């Protein structure tokens, strides 16, 4: 059954936290308090330093690596006044992307992808962002971010992330995980031109094997991928009072790659669809060649055995026998015939 | 530059039938062969462009057509007011140049 | 409607600069290229310059390149081509043409002559 | 033809003609609890349940065994509904719906069961109402999924037993679309199981097994589609009926029901690639027995031909032992079928 | 107005039916005698014209009964698709009855063309018979409400009537859809394709007749005239329930099609395998015992044919070991 | 994204634009001036009496046909603000449909489709809309155009256009191109319909090249509808102040249009998949038929050449004169072993 | 350690070009220590290093210049993809050259690296040959108004000639796909498809190398170093829509190679059908004959057939009457 049972939480009072991943080894808190003018970093592994930071008059960036624990998770949600509902989301890791306009915070759940080239495998990481007042709470599971940038660009000023509020952190966030799809997809493209190479020119099983795994992700991508516009589309479209009205072209410049993406995805699928096929007819190509090389070989020999058996029947007075020489004119009658079918087939078309 | 060589110079044909002038670009030209047709003593009237388009406001008979670096161009039937002289164009580079010319004549 | 009439041409000696002037009429010079092209007697068609009025940016022959100088006044609407270094063999009528961009893929773009002007015959002799 | 057909014939509106093949058992339990107080118990009189429909604790009436008209009809008359929903939940071929009425709520959901061996889909309706403090549900057969909501009102275990009627019928829902998830997880399996025997051993029943899985998957949208749809419904809506404070659940259940639906969409895919998988291999395997019938063709039929041009009855032949004939035709046919054999590895044959 | 289709033609006919709480009266006629009944407000009145052949009475009935004219050519023309018209006094909609032959797989076409005015409900037809009769049961001997309400609780009982005709039409598909289905399994057929085009094509003329049904009765629950005493709005509420319904199983329908379809080119491919597999087995059997034959058929005058414990049975029983020798060699390939 | 600069192509002087199509064939100006109570219609070929409109109270309508002539676009653009970029959109044919948003007018790119049974040939053309604050700018490519409901709903007074601004005007032209994209996809059908039975029953190599050239055809169709499903949802969820409130309702319908529009270009990638595997299908039907052939030749007369040389070989003891001198016994076991062959074929089901 | 990747190892040369306003030095040499002090001078400057297998060279100029090993790595590694990395002291630039030839329609690359720190360029090639000529010519005739610019221009003018180097490979396959066109649609076979799968390849290499080419002109103008310097960003901007113009022309390309591909390979079960219908007339006409051949030629003593009123043309009579027939009765099939 695998690493994939949704039945995780199949009987349980609803607002129970239970980690339906399968990460278990890691755990950290990374804080992140930017001013206009001073910031300050923190790492820790205890809640208690990291509640105080709800009542900040400037944006502060929390990051907790490891949702195992569902101790520091339901502290959190504790504290801040988080639904419980949004608790379980947040640990549900097969849970679809998503977005939550409460009173006070807004969710989101996003994914990020890891794509494997020596093991064609893609694996999923999800990532909840909770927008509450100037906070943005991460949950994740591992350690491992496509928001480097982002820290780069707070600790130095390559922008103007400093100079605004939380809602920008999200914006930046949201934009470094679109990069991140971005990236992914141009790795798939690579994959995909490798796979029609292969089908093109040298047909086999691992060809199909490795075929049927790519459509598989493509699929699964996909799948991913298009409930992320409407969470683009929700958090641009009918503004909630949390997001300051400013970062609305920002989150349309994200819907529109969002778009792009899509558009990426569909016509990825489009070969991958065709791929099966021009594998199909390739390797019926490869045995109407054997077919010509056999037809060939039969029509060249088939006639001459023919008149040569016909030549070798025997019986008493025979016309072909008393002849001047039967040999030669034989011969020369089957290299005639031979001559002229070579160039029927082979001088010609084949 | 681009050296067009145009052949043949000089065609010799009657009326009805079907004439084909060809140029060859030194290097390469992306399509962009035009030709022209000038009566003797008048200014030249544009008939082929895009090597293969036909200009707004001449006869269908006119036809273009590439090859690699082959550009023809084939009159279907002829008329006696189609006996002129035919240019070549090429116009992918900034610096133009044109065909040395096929006059046709009649029999 | 659309009318390339040119003036300017006539005997000159070797070493005089005369100005060629190609009125434009029925249409604006600044949305199009002129283009120049010289016809020897008896010989085939050949170009010689080229301007485009909206940005000022010239094109010369290898032949004429540095000798000749091509210039067009928006306000009058005509393009002025200036000969200076006039030799023997530039005896020829010369044709202002206005010709239009196309498009062929994205990265090649040609043009093309729509509408040739009458042609004035310059002579250099004696 | 088939007893599953989807016809009631030409019968006025107000029939209650049950449409089922299930007439095992009839039950009625009732689960009847509050903040601090607990009822339950299971009879087969349809009057013990007639208090309840005016009682202000919130009330859980569940009816198994819906072939018995006398029962539904009493129920109907008695809670003021409405005869055409009264049929609407006898007859089982009816897709899940929500209805909203002045008084009360009603709806219909399908709980499936996988035969594995068999790979066999079968469902079952079941029809909830909610009436002001009440609600009461008609099943098909005995056996369903709301154990562990009764496990959980019997313990008192969560919220459900200091909610209203309202967090009943949501846990009900909940507890059926975690049996969908269940189901799509064995169907899962099924697909992967299936995915490996055609990449590595394709056979002649692969087809046909695969035909079955696309039958029982388009079957499974059939209901899951509708399902989606009614949940959808049931959430933006939002009738007085349903109070406030819950209907995030419902928002809740609603992105449960899009996510299998999701997951549907997708397993429909990977069964629909399974196919050209198979025909890829029937294609390879047709390739190898033809280079094994060519390079025996090729190998072979020189020879048989030079043994029949050197063979006949001629007394013309220049091949009585001019230098030690037969060793040296017997050697040139072995050389040219080296020859051929040698030429072969060389293409990959 | 004038002329109309008619794939088939037949006879002309009306019929009149007054039915009341209590009273009922029925009539079978040639021609408009019935005037009195037009117009005449009493208790619901239901008028059947079956065969237009006569557009005069059309004409008729269509100035003396409002229609806004300009809606009798869509009336007239049989192969139009179902729409729903919201006229004042009176409401019009088409809708297409469908008959299927086993036979021969056509779905055969018949206009239907409810136009409902106070207290009457109008009924234009085209061919003799129909799916409604049972309507007229309740009509006729008292059983239901259907005596009991103002001409629309008729109008809901004949859509009824239309869309249990689908269903049981939709069952019929269902049974040859089976039927195809493990004959293809089964065992492959050649012309089965022309089978299972015929069944994609009638598929999707019923997809292309019962979407636009979908909207029409969408549009008479959600939107409702003043005709509808808002009584029977649930009654058109199952209506709308049964139509989704024979929609989505039009879809489950042409899906399982679609993959039958590519079953067969499965079934195909395999059983040209098994012609490569008994070709190749037969050619490689009986190749070399040919050529081993011939070249032991050798005239020369040197060969060992002498002694050797002879040469008939020794190469007799080569050719038999040779033979089940590269036979069991094929079993471990498992060909035959 | 960024600042909205000219794009500086290659071989081509710097502030230049080119008219990146086919049609350089006809032009004409056609302007309708619609009020409440009288409007005003001409079709001019100059573009100095057009002008004078941009300062018009009443709604107009500016319909330019031919845009290779880029000396009026040019003009055009200079005399109502456009940005010259945008004018660079309008002219550059090979894009898909896309809207914007700017100060004094919004800018949308939208594609008519004519499909030709004859050569099967899907023609797409760009038509550019330019809504102002008063009037409607339309550059179409070439002559012909889905907007003859739009004129004559003008010219008679029918319906409600005559007493709305120019943004009902654009929502009404959007919905009349609309509405021409299901005359487009009925002639699909149409055409499919057509396409089915030639694959099941005369599958030859120009069925193919129709097949694969609708595939890309259809391919085309999702590519270009998309974007409008986009444009659409920007129109009616944003609402820029150069539409009102009262027209935002219209566009919904529009929007659920291409709903349905891109469900039904699904179907027929569907259907156009499964007529393929029917090709493939027959193909391989027909020559499993004339393999048939082959084999069961080869099967029944294999054999018997084999015996016939086993029996013709040159050896000294030939046990051959035996049982009525041998030949009858062979003949019959030719004829048995072929009697065996057929039946056995015959148990098959072909031949 | 430093290892070369590449497989041209048979060229070294070094170029300095030190260009002012008003003077200008080119010369040729094989020493790596006469060249190094050349970052005294103000004035821009240009060293162009030809040979890379000789690692010792390149090995000393990363010690003088002072340039972290990972960027000696990265040159030293051909098989790659255009890249750009900044640094505080320089930056690096990874392109590809191209080279293409209409005889043997294949396509070869060579990675070219370029460091630009102040006031100085560097280039690393691969071997004798490159495509910056014209903007040698420009520095030594004093044509453009590169003399009057830093060597931030001097990068600017190596890219922009990198590109009009791309486009004449462009053109050049236009002419390949223009004549593939016809010679596919008027006469297929086994090499147009041949020489379609090559241009497929050549074309997808060259959308690979194309698109980061592009990623790296946004990163040259959007976020400008110190080093590059507002007066030049103007300039770098369009060599961005020129690379936009190349990748739009190299996928309608890939487009229309893969549409013809397709077109071509989806009748193979067509020639299916031939090959099967023409060894089946064949075969099936030639088996009965050689059995009677068979029957004919056995070793039977008092056979009926000794002598029967010219039995010999009688057979072949009966032989040809069955071979009339049958392959009379194939033309009844169509085949
Ligand atoms: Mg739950
Ligand atoms: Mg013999």
């Amino acid at each position: 059954m695998e690493e994939k049972r949704l039945s995780a939480k199949k009987g349980l009072p609803p607002g129970t936290l239970v980690y339906t991943g399968k990460y278990r080894e890691d755990f950290e808190i990374e804080v992140m308090n930017y001013s206009i003018e001073e910031f300050r970093e923190f790492k820790t592994t205890d809640v208690e330093s990291v509640l105080p930071f709800r009542d900040s008059s400037t944006p502060t960036w929390i990051n907790i690596t490891g949702i195992h624990r569902t101790d520091v998770v339901q502290r959190v949600g504790e504290f801040f006044g988080i639904h419980p509902l949004v608790l379980e989301d947040i640990l549900n890791v097969h849970q679809r992307p998503k977005v939550e306009f409460f009173e006070n915070y807004v969710f989101i759940v996003l994914k990020m992808f890891t794509y494997d080239k020596n093991l064609h495998e893609l694996e999923s990481e999800q990532v909840s962002l909770i927008l509450t007042k100037n906070c943005v709470l991460m949950f994740q599971e591992k350690i491992g971010d496509v928001f480097d940038p982002v820290r780069e660009r707070i600790r130095y000023n390559r922008g103007i992330i400093r100079k605004k509020r939380a809602d920008y952190l999200l914006y930046s966030l949201i934009d470094a995980l679109v990069d991140d799809y971005f990236v992914l997809l141009e790795k798939i493209d690579d994959e995909i031109d490798v796979l029609e190479e292969e089908v093109l020119e040298r047909p086999e099983k691992e060809t199909v094997q490795r075929t049927h795994q790519l459509k598989r992700n493509l699929v699964e991508l996909r799948k991913t991928i298009w409930p992320l516009r409407e969470v683009l589309s929700s958090l641009y479209r009918d503004v909630p009072p949390l997001i300051e009205k400013e970062t609305v072209p920002y989150f349309r410049d994200v819907y529109d790659h969002t778009i792009q993406i899509a558009d990426t995805v569909e016509t990825f699928r489009d070969i991958v669809s065709g791929l099966l096929d021009v594998y199909l007819s390739s390797v019926s190509n490869k045995t109407n060649e054997v077919m010509k090389v056999l037809t060939i070989i039969a029509t060249i020999f088939m006639p001459l055995t023919f008149i040569a058996g016909i030549y070798g029947m025997n019986f008493e007075y025979m016309p072909e026998l008393r002849w001047k020489w039967g040999y030669p004119v034989v011969l020369a009658v089957m290299g005639v015939i031979a001559v002229i079918m070579v160039v029927y087939f082979k001088k010609k078309k084949w | 530059d681009i050296q067009m060589t145009q052949s043949p110079s000089s065609l010799s044909a009657s009326v009805g039938d079907r004439v084909t002038i060809t140029c060859r670009a030194s290097q390469s030209v992306s399509s962009a062969v035009a030709w022209y047709q000038q009566k003797p003593g008048k200014a030249p009237k544009l008939l082929i462009y895009s090597a293969s388009s036909l200009y707004s406001g001449v006869p269908s008979r006119f036809s273009g057509s590439r090859s690699g670096t082959d550009f023809t161009l084939t009159i279907s039937s002829l008329q006696p007011e189609d006996f002129a002289t035919y240019y070549c164009q090429q116009s992918s580079s900034s610096l133009i140049t044109f065909g040395q010319g096929t006059k046709v004549e009649i029999k | 409607e659309v009318q390339l009439v040119e003036s300017g041409g006539g005997l000159v000696q070797p070493g005089g600069s005369l100005r060629l002037s190609c009125a434009a009429s029925g249409f604006n010079v600044s949305y199009y290229s002129i283009h120049w092209v010289r016809q020897a007697p008896g010989k085939g068609l050949e170009w010689v310059a080229s301007i485009s009025s909206s940005s000022g940016s010239t094109s010369y022959a290898d032949s004429v390149k540095g000798r000749f100088t091509i210039s067009a006044d928006t306000s009058k609407n005509t393009a002025y081509l200036q000969m200076n270094s006039l030799r023997a063999e530039d005896t020829a009528v010369y044709y202002c043409a206005r010709s239009y961009w196309y498009y062929i893929w994205s990265y090649s773009y040609g043009n093309a002559m729509d509408y040739w002007g009458q042609g004035t015959l310059v002579t250099v002799s004696s």
